[PDB]
């Protein structure tokens, strides 16, 4: 049988934008 | 570190002074023992406006390498900009001692002597400057009639 | 405040002194046999038998470095170019390659046009063109008119150029349009070559450049 | 099932189902584009579950099994910059740029990582 290629999860741009922002206020904190 | 230095230079030529400084600090961190990396980073700092930190880095460089002609050139330029001609005089003196055959050193030495007020030193150094090189004599001539 | 600014945008009685323009197109003299301060400003290579091409290739270089010697920014490659027509031998690249040996040649109607249309608003201040009366007398540009405008729609006449004898770079800074800025502010520039010397047909362009204002480790 | 529960913003059951998928396939056939997808999706779930250590471990495993993967190196850069392992972050990010020069987010991530490293 022709097994379908399993779907793979992607790293979205929204989450990385959120993380880089959070890092910006993190460094702005001190 | 060569890639970091090249990135810093590429950012510098485009005007992004703070980015170029950002690359140059990492370039220093990779190789702490250097001289012209120190000079370029300090020049970036004075482009930012941090003259005191640039002076401290320049002093660290000159301490690391007591014999560094370009570093001493940078101390001379920065002290001329900051009106510290009292110590700039000895900086140019040691520099022209290091390099006796370059007309640029004689030019700056005579200019600093004229700014201080020693007319004889200024005219002697400018005369040496014109004798060595006529390619840039146009500025040397002007420094003549200004002093005369 | 609303009224006073509208008066500033629309000065009705303030501007028009007498309305007595001559309305004739001003003609610029390019001759290099007379020495003058204004001519020296626009003519760079200096006034001088015909030099051999190797001197012409030689003098082609110092004219380049002298123009490049001053504090200046070159954006000749920062715009799109479209001549009237090619001849399949040399595109405008050989005109903008800063090489005297290579050149660009058009082939088509007598009023040849060279289009220099920009992508962004850049304020050109110095216009540089190289001519070779003796190397290219057959295809020498005898009559030059430079346009100006913000688009192909609104191209308008700017200046007149009569060519009698110029073997050298020609510097063309703009002062009439803006006396305050001493530079030109347009996005669309086109050139016309309606006639050549001794009743020529086609025209070369040895050099062209565009000027705008604003130890190491390996 | 794990992927659909992840898409449904319900990560806890997705995590357990992907764990079951891994443990079923753990003993046999490490290759053949199956363990790779299992471990990649599991690492993505852990990174969205905010637990980073096992996610980094699984991402390292798949990077061992496959080095030609720009997305994997971007994910390692993400995870390392989430922690304070800046050297590994910049190394994996430069690797990703090498793998694919034209990456949209990676440029900003590299700028932020360099700025943080210099300010550190």
């Amino acid at each position: 049988m022709i097994r379908r290629a399993p779907t793979t999860l992607q790293l979205s741009h929204d989450d990385v934008t959120s993380l880089i922002d959070d890092l910006n206020e993190q460094k702005l904190k001190q | 570190y060569n890639a970091y230095y090249g990135l810093g230079t590429s950012a510098m030529k485009l005007g992004q002074y703070e980015e170029a400084l950002l690359y140059f600090e990492k370039a220093r961190s990779i190789n702490p023992v250097n001289v012209v990396l120190i000079c370029c980073c300090g020049g970036s700092l004075e482009k930012l406006g941090y003259k005191e930190k640039a002076l401290q880095y320049y002093e660290l460089a000159c301490h690391l390498q007591p014999t560094s002609s370009l570093s001493k050139y940078k101390m001379g330029q920065l002290l001329y900009s900051m009106t510290r001609y009292n110590v700039a005089l000895q900086t140019f003196e040691e520099l022209v001692k290091l390099v006796p055959d370059d007309a640029t050193a004689h030019y700056l030495l005579g200019q600093t002597y004229r700014i201080v007020g020693r007319k004889k030193d200024a005219i002697k150094e400018l005369t040496v400057a014109m004798n060595l090189d006529p390619k840039g004599n146009q500025v040397i001539i002007d420094e003549l009639q200004k002093c005369h | 405040g609303i009224n006073k600014v509208l008066d500033h945008l629309a000065p009705s009685e303030l501007i028009k002194p007498v309305k007595s323009c001559h309305n004739k197109p001003s003609v610029l003299v390019l001759d290099d046999r007379i020495v003058d301060a204004a001519t020296k400003d626009l003519y760079v290579n200096g006034f001088q038998q015909n030099p051999t091409p190797e001197n012409l290739q030689h003098m082609f270089h110092q004219g380049i470095e002298i123009l490049d010697s001053a504090r200046m920014i070159n954006v000749t490659h920062l715009a799109l170019w479209k001549p009237s027509s090619f001849k399949l031998g040399n595109p405008v690249d050989f005109a903008l390659d800063d090489n005297y040996d290579t050149f660009w040649q058009s082939d088509g109607g007598q009023p040849h046009q060279l289009d220099i249309m920009f992508s962004k608003r850049m304020d050109i201040c110095v216009m540089a063109i190289f001519f070779s009366m003796i190397a290219d007398e057959s295809y020498a540009p005898s009559l030059v008119k430079v346009y100006a405008g913000h688009s192909p729609s609104d191209a308008r006449f700017y200046k007149m150029l009569e060519v009698r004898n110029v073997n050298g770079w020609v510097a063309l800074r703009f002062l009439d349009n803006r006396e305050d800025d001493q530079l030109l502010k347009c996005q669309f520039i086109r050139l016309l070559f309606p006639v050549n010397h001794e009743n020529g047909k086609d025209t070369h362009l040895r050099g062209i450049r565009l000027y705008v204002p604003s130890a190491i480790l390996r | 099932m794990g992927v659909m529960y992840f898409k449904k913003n319900e990560f806890v059951k997705a995590k357990k189902y992907l764990k079951k998928a891994l443990e079923v396939v753990k003993d046999l056939d490490p290759s053949s584009r199956t363990t790779i997808s299992i471990q990649l999706n599991l690492g993505h779930t852990y990174r969205k579950l905010n637990e980073n250590e096992i996610a980094i471990k699984c991402f390292r495993c798949v990077l061992e099994k496959n080095d030609k993967n720009s997305e994997i190196h971007c994910s390692l850069g993400y995870l390392y910059l989430k922690t304070k392992k800046l050297q590994k972050a910049i190394d994996h990010l430069h690797k990703s740029l090498y793998l694919k020069p034209n990456n949209s987010s990676a440029t900003a991530l590299l700028k932020n990582a360099l700025e943080l490293n210099v300010t550190l």
